DNA sequence: CAGAAATTGGCACGAAAATTGCAATAAATACAACGAACAAAAATGGAGGTAA
DNA sequence: TTACCTCCATTTTTGTTCGTTGTATTTATTGCAATTTTCGTGCCAATTTCTG
């Protein structure tokens, strides 16, 4: 993805919501100590999450629910 | 020394140059042959005669050069000062024939056509086709690449509109007009032009928050209001214009 | 009427292109405070040392130094769960920032705080600690005498240890300062020809306004404001003048020739109410080959003279200053010797008037002068 | 001495030489320009001048 | 100006839109050298204090 | 010593927005991967200088860095350099190589007759290229090559086949650069800047974005390198004066003379006799222009077998005029033709034409004549591009709000394109303006009431082929124009993404994007006006009708 | 009164989604205001301090230092939010100069140059008089009768001096003729919204034509449009004028320590002193010949305030120069519409060959 | 003759549409680009699309 | 290591001087600052012409 | 002779983007009555200084 970004548009199908739910993935990887799915070799968090999505281990089902999950890991934690 | 763009001859029209340039290795071919006339000690007999040949060369030209009036000191001096290449005037509109050009090349044991055979300084290579060498005159123009070069983060800012200043003795910034902004939206970058629009240039706290936040490895923004909108609010209600923001 | 001579240009094209200017805005500057908060921003407190850090830095002045103590600051909180340690952390914290030592309490916090950040491969570092953290009256008062008998040290560490300590900075504040100080347009110039002092107004400061009155009311108003600046610089060159009349012999010999005038002669001479007088001769300056001088520095008092008359406080501080600048540095002159050194001219000026003109002047007392 | 030197130091027509060489000297003293007090504008000049 | 020795082909794209090629033997003559003077002042005035 | 590390690890991966004013269209402003360089200068790639209107001889640029995550990750996947080949205006590419590329490639990719190393057999591309490096074989000679070419199957899969062509051994060389999936006569042939353009377009449809993004890199390098290997100059020997010339200006003169005799006789007034010049002139520089192309454009040569033959030539000013390397024809001919009609910047036409070239020389006379032209290219670009910035600017202020905002609205309505036919040849075929388009009913059967296409269907090559097949002469399309959308458009009333190649996505700002398209060109030809150096357009008008085809005559 | 609040609060953000624009009542204008501005002089130049009641002043506008009062009784943090009893100057911040707006009495009632000479005249198609009419009652030249009672006279009729004279010699104080701004604020104050709506639509209904149908169409709607919104005629004369806040119209910075007025505080100045001498003109009980001319002068300097050069000439300061008014800071191409909103320099920019 | 006074007054005769919109009584919904770009927000339009719909959703 | 004395500063005293609101001001003979006004296009009002 | 329509004159608005840029003279006073501020010097207490 260091140079085009043809195959994750593919994956998504849209160009406008790429960028959302890549910012998102990139964001929590950044500021929320997430370990990448795929081995990243001298990366920023932008291009590891776009070669996440071209692989289809990421987009906005999956995001939301790891989150539903975590916040039902947190209420269990929590009761 | 420079290799210029042939392409750039026609579609400019300036044909006059590629002219200069025949002319220009005329001049200097005629200079090297007096230069090797003074590194082997030829006598001063067959330096003036082929310095008059040089000079009386042409079709019917209005210059009489005689140089049996000069003491052979004056000759000397005049063939130092020639061996590096004899100077020729072509006036604007009475100027050197291409045939007087072709003259003078042959006089110098140059090829007439003005085109010579290059080879290529990497491989050795002999280039396909004959290629035109000569001599320009060049100018250096007064735009050095020293004063154009400018480049900053954050600096002063205006003290009315808390825009950053204009200019580089000021240490400003670059201006971001209407038509980069109606490219933004062509593109579809909204994001770019809000932290064009409040965190680069007007959001007060922004600006702050922004470059805390870069600091700490955290790239994300929390956009305000532009001072300038309250400027302008404040100027409309000066009018007597009851204007504001609800709900 | 002459010419300057030499001069400096104005770095400017002559002539500008025809669209008009755009209006004044101005510019931000960054004074110490700006500084200061700035680095307070990208430093890690929490939300109440931020508002700690923020009253702190509120509360230091130009040089650096905090003007407040720590319980006023504490007060100003407006809290009850922080205490005082909380606040002396974050002004610890704080008087580390650039420059090093900045609000600080007083200047041996000050040397202290810049000392603490040296590596102990100093050469002299623990003495000059001691020197400043026990006894730093003695080295202020030119002692080296009793403080080599309570170091325990010979001359020469001792001196290098001065030596360390007078290569520090007193005031770390003032690194950041002030752009370009402001200067002073003189209002009136008084030249000499003829033995006498010419007095005239500053050309270079007075234009004469294009008269506005070819549409013609507006007329008779407009010069009315011409009429009025008219009668202004004429009061203001008639006191000028009257006042350089009076004050004559100092403007020749300096100091020690002033008279004692106020504020009645200048009313009875130009037949005014002094509340004019008073008015106009305020925040106005003149330019003399002595100097520039505000145009209210020759009114003062008085002290009675023996054989008649008065002489200007001004003279007898002048006077002062002339007697102790030729005194022997083995025993300084006192405040009784010098009144009675004083009282031999006709001047009759009590001890108390003495100490007055003497801390005015900020010349300390005898036993601080003695080598 | 008002006048004179306003119009030698602050007119329309007063500027600094050019001196990037003498033929910028040359060409600078040897100008003509319609403009200056009592000349054509910018704005209203036309197109036919 | 100054003469110099010039050839009209392309060359490996770095004469490519109106770009100029120059040798190093240029540089090592100083032949395109100049020299620039600057002025700097400082004033000494009076003040109250 | 160590910030240096710090800033080359901080700058790795973030692109960086480069722009040049004025911003004409939104292809202004692009975003790059920096590469930190020694110096006090930006390096541009050659192939987006046409995109940003840039040429090296003074231009400056601005450089500005996005801060966000989201900004970051919008100049990748939006203003990336590499998302902006096809032009949002034409759907043409717009990352095409100029000038000394096309110059290389179109030396390279032609043919001698009785070259060095004619008529022998290589066994590939690779031998060719070993042949020319060795000095055996010439670049030109005419040689056969077995060549192997994969062809895209039905489901998508690439069948190879083998053959002996008959080619040379330039494109032979070539051939080793070309993708697999794309056929061998795109090659087989002299590449102008048309050939390359539509290449790039052919590898774009075929095959996708990135292999079109290496192979546009790869026509770079090739063609820089073979152009600096041509060492193709240009002399004074070069441009060459047709010997009819004056002949044809001595005709011309003589009519004007007959004419100018009329006006004194009182059988033609003073604007008839200006229009009679005019044309005669017009006509007259056209005659000259078409005698020095001919004159120019021909070779003699020895054929190995010792008779003579004629070929195209390779004269250098033929070369840079034929391949579209850089100069058009306006400019070449006055060159070596003769100069023509001027314009004073009013628009009006000076009757004394120029008879001479710049080979030749102009005279005092002929050169203050010609300085009106100059005056008029030059005031054009100081004055009237206002008159085009206020267009734009109105038109931007116009058309801001429309943005997509649906996917179909459900409309039957439409408009019917036709082809666009003027004069003896079609200026536009029906398969450019209904390429992208939605149909609105049914397109049936050119002889049948059968349906050809069904309706709401996009049209895309395949099916402007189709239409074209059958001699479809009008379909019925959807516009926006008539669409049922409140507050906007819908996808399928607006069509093709022109930048893309495929349906238009939800939330595009249409009409900023047509503002842009519809006002640059104005300004852009406004201030181009000044390289044809004043001369005037004009084109004689004809006075009859000439058929050129068998069939019947329509009168409507 | 608590710090972490009280730094918090002042970093929020205000949330809105619609902008509400419509006309100013004189008591929205007072609630503006946090002063009232009677002195023209801008700073005192015997302490270089802003003056009292000026156009700087510290009581109305703000403090000049953070957390000082002027005087300096009260010079720190703890003291925020303390009015300073002697110079009455709060403690807060120095930023609160751009956000605080003043005021100016006038003595005399003044029209809105805005709502009187874009065309079409909005005071002239409400009254449905011609613009001629309307400006030879507002710039002193013609009488206008508000009501006719038992005379021949009829409402809003134009009469001259030798006409009012013998009005008067023949009827004498039965009917009431005015002139000035007050002339066309009693008529704008006295007429009807609905009468005249329902009126002029049945005239509209009952004959038939173009001219007049258009006429009336417009006239109509411009009443229904004052009708639907909270917005009432007479507010279009203004009576007390807001002052903009001195941090957005600084002096400029001469050297030697000195100020120069820029062009909006060369107005005010003006505006205000016209005030006050038609004020104590008032007190006086001068005759009325001279305060006529005032009351023009008075009117012309606010027209030249508001929109300057719009009509009669245009003044200028120096040079030659038009000064500019709050409407050129506005509009054009210079404006902050064009030049700082649409449009602005960056930070984290760059530029070179 | 657009319906906001914002993206009016914006391009052009700002004294007219000014006066006519403040005797109106006009309201603006900040609706297309330029509004949006006046007070520094998200264009609804790209990028910025789906959260302006959001928006209408909490509406 | 010490208490008696010089020495300096805080407080105080009358009394003389510097500072502030608060009503109250001109004012004449005389032209002379400019500039010299762009090109299109749309809108509105007034004088003239017309159906009846 | 009635109202209705039409053409001529006056007014108002606008006229590309960067990069470079560039102004100054100082501006009301003026007389009081009351007010507040400040001057020279005395007086006593608390340091420094002194020899013994
Ligand atoms: N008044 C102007 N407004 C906007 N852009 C302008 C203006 N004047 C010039 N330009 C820009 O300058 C460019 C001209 O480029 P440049 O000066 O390098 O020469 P050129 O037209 O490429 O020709 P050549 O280099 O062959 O002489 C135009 O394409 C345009 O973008
Ligand atoms: N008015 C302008 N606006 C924008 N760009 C310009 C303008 N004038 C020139 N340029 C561009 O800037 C480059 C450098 O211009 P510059 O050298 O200043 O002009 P010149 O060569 O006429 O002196 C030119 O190549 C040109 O394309
Ligand atoms: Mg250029
Ligand atoms: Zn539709
Ligand atoms: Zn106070």
């Amino acid at each position: 993805a260091r140079v085009t970004v043809q195959d994750a548009v593919e994956k998504i199908g849209n160009r406008f919501d790429l960028v959302l739910v890549a910012a998102r993935r990139a964001r929590q990887m950044q500021v929320g100590g997430k370990d990448p799915l795929v081995p990243e070799e001298n990366d920023k968090t932008t291009v590891i999450a776009l070669r996440e999505i071209e692989e289809g281990l990421i987009n906005n089902q999956i995001l939301d629910v790891r989150e539903r999950q975590e916040q039902q890991e947190q209420e269990a934690a929590e009761l | 020394d420079i290799v210029l763009n042939p392409l750039g001859v026609p579609s400019r029209m300036n044909i006059g140059q590629i002219l200069e340039t025949h002319l220009g290795m005329a001049a200097k071919g005629i200079g090297d042959k007096i230069n090797a006339m003074l590194k082997q000690q030829q006598e001063v007999a067959k330096l003036r005669e082929f310095i008059q040949r040089a000079y009386d060369l042409g079709a019917d030209v209005r210059q009489k050069v005689d140089l049996s009036t000069f003491s052979d000191e004056e000759v000397m001096r005049l063939a130092e000062n020639l061996r590096k290449g004899m100077p020729i005037a072509t006036p604007v509109f009475d100027g050197a024939k291409e045939a007087e050009i072709k003259e003078l090349l042959k006089l110098g044991d140059l090829p007439t056509s003005g085109q010579i055979r290059l080879y290529d300084g990497r491989t050795g290579e002999q280039f396909e086709r004959p290629v035109t060498v000569g001599y320009m005159y060049m100018l250096k123009l007064n735009h050095l690449v020293d004063d154009k070069m400018h480049a900053r983060s954050t600096g002063s800012y205006s003290l009315v509109t808390q825009q950053p200043l204009g200019g580089k003795a000021q240490f400003g910034g670059q201006r971001f007009g209407e038509m980069e902004v109606w490219a933004l939206e062509a593109y579809g970058a909204a994001y770019t032009l809000q932290e064009m629009l409040t965190v680069k240039s007007d959001d007060v706290n922004g600006r702050t928050k922004m470059y805390k936040n870069i600091v700490d490895g955290n790239h994300q923004m929390e956009p305000g209001m532009p001072e300038s909108f309250n400027v302008l609010l404040k100027e409309i209600r000066s009018l007597g214009i009851n204007i504001e923001l609800e709900d | 009427d002459t010419i300057y001579t030499a001069g400096t240009p104005s770095g400017t094209s002559g002539d500008y292109i025809d669209d008009e200017l755009p209006v004044y805005q101005g510019e931000t500057t960054q004074t110490l405070q700006d500084y200061l908060m700035w680095q307070v921003e990208l430093t890690p407190f929490s939300d109440t040392d931020r508002a700690i850090a923020t009253s702190i830095v509120d509360a230091v002045d130009e040089t650096g130094y905090l003007t407040v103590p720590l319980e006023d600051i504490l007060e100003s909180i407006g809290d009850e769960e922080i205490d005082i340690d909380e606040v002396e952390a974050v002004l610890k914290r704080i008087q580390r920032f650039d420059p090093v030592g900045v609000a600080a309490k007083d200047l041996r916090d000050c040397l202290l705080i810049q000392l603490s950040q040296f590596d102990k491969t100093t050469p002299w570092l623990e003495e000059a600690r001691l020197i400043i953290s026990d006894h730093l009256d003695l080295l202020a008062n030119h002692d080296f005498r009793t403080l080599m008998r309570v170091t325990r040290l010979k001359e020469d560490v001792l001196k290098e240890a001065v030596n360390l300590i007078q290569s520090l900075d007193p005031r770390p504040g003032q690194s950041i300062q002030t752009g370009e100080p402001e200067y002073v347009i003189p209002d009136v110039l008084v030249r000499k020809h003829n033995g006498h002092w010419t007095v005239e107004l500053n050309s270079d400061s007075i234009p004469r306004l294009q008269i506005n009155q070819h549409y013609a009311s507006n007329l008779q108003d407009a010069k009315w404001l011409i009429k009025s600046l008219e009668s202004r610089n004429d009061t203001l060159l008639r006191v000028s003048r009257c006042i350089v009349e009076q004050q004559q012999a100092f403007f020749e010999q300096g100091e020690e020739y002033m008279k004692p005038m106020v504020l009645a002669d200048i009313a009875q001479a130009v037949e005014m109410h002094e509340s004019t007088i008073s008015r106009v001769t305020t925040q106005k300056y003149l330019h003399s080959p002595r100097g520039i001088f505000e145009l209210k520095y020759f009114f003062s008092s008085h002290v009675n003279t023996e054989g008649g008359g008065e002489a200007s406080s001004t003279a007898i501080r002048a006077l002062v200053k002339k007697l102790i600048a030729a005194e022997n540095p083995a025993k300084p002159l006192s405040d009784s010797k010098l009144t009675s050194l004083l009282s031999e001219q006709g001047i009759m000026v009590a001890r108390r008037t003495v100490a007055k003109y003497r801390e005015s002047l900020s010349i300390p007392p005898s036993n601080q002068r003695k080598q | 001495s008002a006048a004179v030197k306003e119009f030698f130091g602050s007119s329309q027509l007063s500027q600094f030489m050019d001196q990037n060489n003498p033929l910028s000297e040359i060409t600078h003293k040897r100008r003509i320009s319609a403009l200056g007090p009592g000349g054509l504008t910018r704005e209203r000049a036309g197109f036919e001048v | 100006g100054q003469n110099m020795r010039v050839a009209f082909m392309p060359w490996n794209g770095y004469n490519f839109e109106d770009s100029i090629l120059v040798s190093e033997r240029v540089v090592q003559e100083d032949r395109f050298t100049t020299i620039h003077i600057q002025e700097l002042a400082c004033v000494s005035r009076d003040t109250k204090l | 010593a160590v910030v240096w590390d710090i800033l080359d690890e901080v700058i790795r991966e973030h692109p960086v927005l480069l722009n040049r004013a004025p911003t004409l269209h939104r292809l202004g402003i692009q975003a790059f991967e920096p590469v930190l360089i020694e110096g006090k200068a930006i390096q541009l790639h050659p192939l987006v200088c046409a995109a940003y209107n840039a040429d090296f001889d003074g231009d400056q640029m601005a450089v500005h860095v996005p801060l966000t995550l989201e900004a970051q990750l919008e100049a990748r996947a939006l203003m990336m350099s590499t998302n902006n080949i096809l032009s949002p205006a034409n759907g043409e590419p717009i990352i095409v190589p100029s000038q000394d590329v096309v110059l290389g490639l179109y030396y390279m990719t032609r043919d001698c007759v009785n070259a060095k190393g004619e008529g022998m057999v290589l066994t590939g591309p690779k031998e060719a290229e070993r042949l020319y490096r060795s000095g055996l074989a010439s670049l030109h000679a005419r040689v056969k090559v077995r060549i192997t070419e994969y062809e895209k199957d039905a489901n998508g899969e690439l069948v190879a086949k083998t053959s002996l062509k008959d080619t040379t051994v330039g494109r032979a060389i070539l051939w080793m650069i070309v993708p697999k999936g794309l056929p061998y006569s795109i090659v087989n042939q002299a590449l102008g800047k048309k050939a390359i353009s539509k290449m790039l377009n052919t590898c774009y449809r075929i095959l996708g974005l990135k292999p079109t993004v290496i192979f546009a890199d790869q026509i770079m390098y090739t063609g820089f390198a073979y152009a600096a290997r041509s060492g193709a100059s240009v002399g004074i020997d070069d441009m060459v004066i047709p010997e009819k010339k004056h002949e044809i200006i001595s005709e011309a003169e003589a009519e004007v003379a007959e004419i100018q005799e009329q006006f004194q006789s009182g059988l033609v007034t003073a604007g008839e006799r200006y229009n009679k010049v005019i044309d005669i002139w017009a006509a007259a520089n056209d005659r000259v222009s078409k005698a020095m192309m001919d004159n120019l454009q021909t070779e003699t040569v020895i054929n190995r077998d010792g008779q003579e033959e004629k070929q195209v030539s390779f004269n250098s000013i033929y070369m840079m005029a034929d391949s579209g390397a850089r100069g058009s024809a306006a400019q070449i001919r006055q060159l070596a033709g003769m100069r023509g009609l001027m314009a004073k910047p009013d628009g009006s036409i000076i009757e004394t034409p120029i008879t001479a070239n710049f080979r030749e020389g102009l005279n005092v006379l002929q050169y203050f004549i010609s300085t009106h032209g100059a005056r008029k290219g030059l005031a054009d670009t100081a004055l009237k591009t206002a008159n085009s910035g206020y267009l734009t600017r109105r038109l931007v202020d116009v058309a801001q709000d429309l943005v997509v905002t649906e996917d179909d609205c459900g409309t039957h309505e439409g408009i019917m394109m036709t082809p666009v036919i003027e004069g003896g040849d079609v200026k536009e075929p029906l398969r450019d303006r209904v390429l992208g388009r939605v149909t609105a009913e049914d397109v049936l059967k050119p002889g049948t009431a059968d349906i050809l296409v069904p309706r709401n269907t996009l049209l895309h090559e395949q099916w402007c082929d189709l239409l074209e097949e059958n001699s479809v002469d009008a379909v019925k399309v959807r516009s926006v124009v008539s669409c049922d959308t409140d507050f906007g458009v819908c996808a399928h009333c607006y069509g093709r993404d022109l930048a893309r190649g495929h349906i238009i996505n939800k939330g595009e700002a249409i009409g900023v994007i047509a503002a842009q398209s519809i006002g640059e060109p104005g300004t852009q030809l406004t201030m181009r006006t000044f390289h044809i150096g004043g001369a005037a357009s004009r084109a004689a008008a004809e006075s009859s009708i000439q058929v050129k085809n068998k069939g019947s005559i329509k009168l409507s | 009164k608590d710090l972490l609040k009280f730094l918090k609060a002042q970093t929020k953000t205000e949330e809105f989604d619609a902008i509400k624009i419509a006309l100013a009542s004189p008591d929205m204008i007072r609630s503006w205001s946090f002063g009232e501005v009677k002195k023209p002089e801008t700073i005192n130049y015997r302490t270089f301090k802003p003056e009292r009641d000026g156009l700087f002043c510290a009581r109305i506008f703000g403090p000049v230092k953070d957390y000082e009062c002027l005087c300096g009784k009260y010079k720190r943090l703890k003291h925020r939010g303390v009015i300073c009893e002697k110079c009455g100057v709060e403690v807060t911040q120095t930023k609160v100069r751009r956000e605080r707006m003043g005021h100016i009495e006038l003595a005399s009632p003044t029209a809105h140059i805005w709502f009187l000479k874009s065309l079409p005249s909005r005071i002239g198609l409400l009254l449905d008089m011609p613009l001629r009419d309307i400006e030879r009652v507002l710039y002193f030249e013609s009488y206008v009768v508000i009501e006719g009672g038992m005379t021949n006279l009829e409402r809003q009729q134009i009469l001259t001096e030798e006409q009012y004279l013998d009005a008067l010699e023949e009827f004498g104080d039965e009917f009431d003729a005015k002139m000035g701004a007050e002339a066309i604020q009693a008529l704008l104050k006295s007429m009807d919204l609905e009468q005249e709506c329902e009126q002029l639509r049945e005239e509209l209904n009952e004959t038939n034509s173009e001219t007049k149908r258009k006429k009336l169409t417009k006239r109509i709607k411009l009443l229904e449009a004052f009708v639907q919104s909270g917005n009432k005629p007479e507010w279009m004369i203004l009576t007390v004028l807001p002052v903009l806040p001195p941090d957005l119209r600084p002096l400029v910075p001469l050297d030697g320590g000195r100020f120069a007025t820029s062009d909006l505080n060369d107005l005010y100045r003006r505006v205000i002193n016209r005030n006050n001498r038609l004020k104590r003109l008032l007190d006086l009980a001068a005759p009325d010949i001279i305060v006529r001319n005032e009351k023009r002068m008075l009117q012309e300097a606010v027209d030249a305030l508001l929109d300057n050069g719009r009509r009669g000439r245009a003044i200028t300061g120096s040079n030659k120069r038009p000064l500019k008014s709050l409407a050129d800071m506005i509009k054009g191409k210079q404006g902050r519409f064009r030049q700082n909103l649409l449009g602005k320099r960056v930070d984290y920019s760059g530029r070179s060959v | 003759a657009t319906e906001s006074f914002i993206s009016a007054a914006s391009f052009q005769e700002t004294t007219r549409v000014l006066t006519e919109a403040a005797v109106a009584g006009k309201r603006d919904e900040l609706r297309g680009l330029k509004e949006n770009v006046i007070v520094g927000r998200l264009i609804p339009a790209g990028t910025g699309y789906a959260y302006h719909q959001d928006r209408m959703r909490r509406r």
